[PDB]
RNA sequence: UCUGGUGACUAUAGCAAGGAGGUCACACCUGUUCCCAUGCCGAACACAGAAGUUAAGCUCCUUAGCGUCGAUGGUAGUCGAACUUACGUUCCGCUAGAGUAGAACGUUGCCAGGC
RNA sequence: UGGGGCGGUCGCCUCCUAAAAGGUAACGGAGGCGCUCAAAGGUUCCCUCAGAAUGGUUGGAAAUCAUUCAUAGAGUGUAAA
RNA sequence: GAUUAUUGGAGGUAGAGCACUGUUUGGACGAGGGGCCGGUUACCGAAUUCAGACAAACUCCGAAUGCCAAUUAAUUUAACU
């Protein structure tokens, strides 16, 4: 966690509409249109991946 | 890069030697060292 | 620590199973990662390696570090001095906030039909990992980004060697 | 792959580097240190013989507390001053072992430091 | 004589008395040399010092002992009863 | 073959003629061979047209092993001209021996044709030999 | 392999040493399980016919004084050139 | 009679291996708000908790397996002497290296607990 | 100055010759010098080797990064010690 | 003062030795650039090994003898300014 050369990241709520997997971080301080509690109070803003929607082994 | 003689203020000689090199160092170096006319370590500067 | 009780269950299912470690005392854990970024040539290139470091910046919590050339190699221009590296070590929270977050992107764009890959280690439970930044920066999609770029990224477990590294790749990874 | 290990060795290291100039003359003696992980013990020991000439500690009953993990190390150094009022009441040889001039060190070290020992 | 061809190989350098200067046993000054040494063949121990040279010199006045240090290194003591 | 191929220095001096074998005085690859009897040179020539001659006489026959190198030179002058103005270049390269130390060994190939291709390569050599087999017992 | 030695004594000097070992015998210590460090002296033909009798290997018995041990070579100093023995080292196995 | 540093003994003191030990201390850790904290991590340091620990570390027990040292004897080498003319010969003493038997897997002083 | 001469050199430092104290010649053998560093200095406090593989976006092999061994071989302003 | 029994010590010769540096073998091992289609196979180079050899400017080792000094003891007769 290097401090001095720290920049802050958060555990934003990657809420993506294919199982909303919130549970992801990074510099993603966008504007929370779904201010969840479930998830964090943040950013919904990964909006659609195909990490659990459409796998190249199980689509 | 030269013989480098550093005036003091008032011990009235002069005195000190060292080296410099202009290219590290081609400004007017100073700094604390015994003038024993005082019995202290004041300071002295390049002149 | 998303994926934290995931591989606390996984290991007491699988691992307590087939290794059976006497103690949970002895439990394998991973440790951290180092997410070193390689050359990012900055003989005039200055401004790309603040590029790749405003990359990690936002990517990771840490951005990396210039590690100046100790030498002078021919074959390429360097010496004492030459900013030539970049160094970041992902520990704690931020490791499994980034993992979660990295393996949920890492098919997606990474283009991968094994689901990540295969393999590509060293024989000690590091990765030795080369890459082409298609996942990264999910967060700022590859329209702004200025140069590839592919980390030096390495395993570091309690675990003994990459066998066992993939055995807890079997949580979230796709090996 | 990397392993974790234990950091007193290290600490003895530092200290043996330390204790090349640095010896209880049986005048000064050496005023030897150890916090394990809970409690900080201390011993003033003569090294021109290398025989001890105290014994004191956190979790000895005497200064005993709950406080603060270092107001703790501050009355040892209280109460082995007053042992020392006894002898060795002067200015001795101090030993940071392979520790530092903070924390529960510097705590305990001004403790014995102003409660009469003047090193 | 005719055409006798030159060299190089003919420079050279002023040697240094260098090594002990007395003896274990004998008796010293305060000021007085042991040894003229270059890096550390063995260390000072009790009242010497090591000079610029790394030069030793006994602190004080006494006898000498040379001795052993560690497992497989030197030293050197000094003593004062005389 | 297994060598650094280059060297320190160039011009060395001339070795210890007296002595005795430190070593190499026994059969090890082979299983006949030849040892000395005298402590002198070899100018890197005697062994060529030693070799030489045991093979052209076993006509590409058994295998055979030297126990040699000229790690060593040494150095002439021009023709007797006058003395001490520095030090002459190096015209072959040399490697003592002493007696005991083997030199050749041979296997593959018959005792007698071994014991002559031997007594053969020693007349063109500057020192007395003795032909040896692969000490047992 | 019923060999025989004598005893040596102290200080062989090195011209009875030369005489000895030039004569046709040869001097051997002896050691390990069962014995000391004891020196004798053997004759070179007997002990090379039990050599190309036995082979390098033999639990031998040896006659010192008055009793017969069991013994084999601990390692020996052996002159090639001249092919003739100085030394012979043993060990006891008993 | 375990600990602590303190220790003085050279590692025959060890290396590696095997096994027991248990939060008297030991350390695993809980996190960083607290001093402090790191050209680049609470990594470390420092802070605050002892939650769970012998699993690690650690002590003890076993292997001399790795290492260590290491005999006896003997050799070369060498002083000296006398020989002769020798890439020397002989006599006298000093007697190495290497090898080799063999060994040991610790003695140990202080303190206060622990006993 | 192994006659003179031409050549070459002429002042310091380090090794070998130099013969287990030091010392010791050769138109004998090998290398450096005619400075540099206000930080490469002083103090205090941290750290601890390259190299090898181990191998991997680089990969000319090896740049950078990664794990274990590395005997200080690394490195240590300037020659060898 | 000198000599000798006794001590005690410094040091790295001779010898031995590869443990570094090297220099050298042989054979192996496997791989490499490459015989080719990026490779086979050989080839070398390098590493690794086995085993072996050499060293004034190599040393893990290490004599004898000499050197220095002791309350050194005995016998001599020096010794110094």
């Amino acid at each position: 966690m290097k401090q001095g050369i720290h920049p802050e990241y958060h555990q934003v709520i990657f809420l993506d509409t294919t199982t909303n997997f919130k549970f992801l971080s990074g510099s993603t301080k966008t504007s929370s249109e779904m201010m969840e509690w479930e998830d964090g109070k943040e950013y919904p803003v990964i909006r659609l991946d195909i990490s659990s929607d459409s796998h190249p082994f199980y689509t | 890069r030269v013989n480098v003689t550093l005036a003091c203020t008032e011990c009235g000689d002069r005195n000190y030697i060292t080296t410099k090199n202009k290219r590290n160092n081609p400004e007017r170096i100073e700094m604390k060292k015994y003038c024993p006319r005082l019995n202290k370590y004041t300071l002295h500067r390049e002149t | 620590n998303r994926l934290k009780e995931k591989f606390n269950t996984e290991v007491t299912e699988n691992l307590m199973k087939k290794f059976n470690y006497s103690s949970v005392m002895e439990v394998p854990k991973i440790d951290k990662i180092v997410v070193n970024m390689g050359v990012g040539d900055a003989v005039q290139n200055s401004k790309v390696l603040d590029n790749a470091v405003e990359e990690l910046e936002l990517i990771t919590g840490q951005k990396p570090l210039v590690t100046k050339a100790k030498k002078s190699i021919a074959t390429f221009r360097l010496r004492e001095g030459m900013p030539i590296g970049a160094k970041v070590t992902l520990r704690g929270e931020r490791m499994y906030e980034f993992l979660d977050k990295l393996i949920s992107v890492s098919l997606p764009r990474v283009r991968d039909f094994q689901g990540v890959s295969k393999k590509a280690f060293d024989g000690r439970g590091n990765y030795t990992l080369g890459v082409k930044e298609q996942l990264i920066f999910p967060e700022i999609d590859y329209d702004k980004v200025s140069k590839v770029r592919g980390m030096d990224i390495v395993i570091v477990t309690t675990a003994n060697t990459d066998e066992e590294a993939r055995e807890l790749l079997a949580n979230f990874g796709m090996p | 792959m990397i392993s974790k290990i234990d950091k007193n060795k290290v600490r003895l290291k530092r200290h043996a580097r330390v204790r090349t100039n640095l010896s209880g003359t049986a005048e000064k003696p050496r005023l030897n240190v150890y916090r394990s992980n809970k409690h900080i013990y201390a011993q003033i020991i003569d090294d021109n013989k290398g025989v001890t000439l105290a014994q004191a500690s956190s979790k000895d009953s005497d200064i005993a507390t709950t406080a603060t993990k270092v107001e703790l190390a501050t009355k040892v150094g209280e109460a082995i001053a007053k042992k020392a009022a006894d002898k060795g009441i002067k200015e001795i040889v101090f030993d940071r072992g392979g520790y530092l001039y903070h924390g529960r060190v510097k705590a305990l070290a001004e403790a014995a430091r102003e409660s009469g020992l003047e090193f | 004589k005719k055409g006798v061809s030159s060299t190089k190989n003919g420079r050279d350098s002023e040697s240094k008395r260098l090594g002990a200067k007395r003896a274990d046993g004998q008796f010293v000054t305060g000021g007085s040399i042991l040894y003229r040494q270059r890096g550390t063949k063995i260390y000072p121990g009790e009242n010497v010092g090591r000079g610029g040279d790394d030069t030793l010199f006994a602190k004080i006045d006494g006898v000498v002992k040379f001795e052993r240090k560690g497992r497989d290194k030197k030293q050197v003591s000094v003593y004062a009863v005389a | 073959m297994l060598l650094p191929k280059r060297v320190k220095y160039r011009r060395q001096h001339r070795p210890k003629t007296t002595g005795r074998s430190k070593g190499g005085n026994y059969v090890t690859f082979g299983e006949f061979g030849l040892q000395a009897t005298t402590t002198s040179w070899i100018t890197s020539r005697q062994i060529e047209s030693a070799r030489i001659a045991m093979t052209r006489y076993m006509k590409r026959g058994g295998k055979v092993w030297i126990k040699i190198f000229p790690h060593t030179p040494y150095t002439k002058k021009p023709l007797e001209v006058r003395m001490g103005a520095g030090k002459g270049a190096v015209e072959g390269w040399i490697a003592v021996v002493k007696p005991g130390r083997i030199l050749f060994e041979v296997a593959g190939v018959s005792e007698e044709v071994a014991r002559e291709a031997l007594r053969l390569a020693s007349h063109k050599l500057p020192v007395k030999t003795k032909f040896v087999k692969r000490e047992e017992l | 392999a019923s060999l025989k030695s004598i005893i040596r004594q102290g200080k062989q000097t090195r011209s009875d040493l030369k005489q000895l070992r030039k004569s046709g015998k040869v001097p051997a210590v002896v050691y390990g399980y069962g014995t000391k460090n004891v020196s004798v002296k053997v004759d070179e033909v007997e002990f090379i016919k039990v050599i190309r009798e036995v082979g390098r290997n033999g639990v031998i018995e040896l006659g010192v004084g008055s009793k017969t041990i069991k013994v084999m070579v601990a390692d020996y100093q052996f002159d090639p050139l001249k092919n003739q023995i100085t030394h012979i080292d043993f060990l006891a196995i008993n």
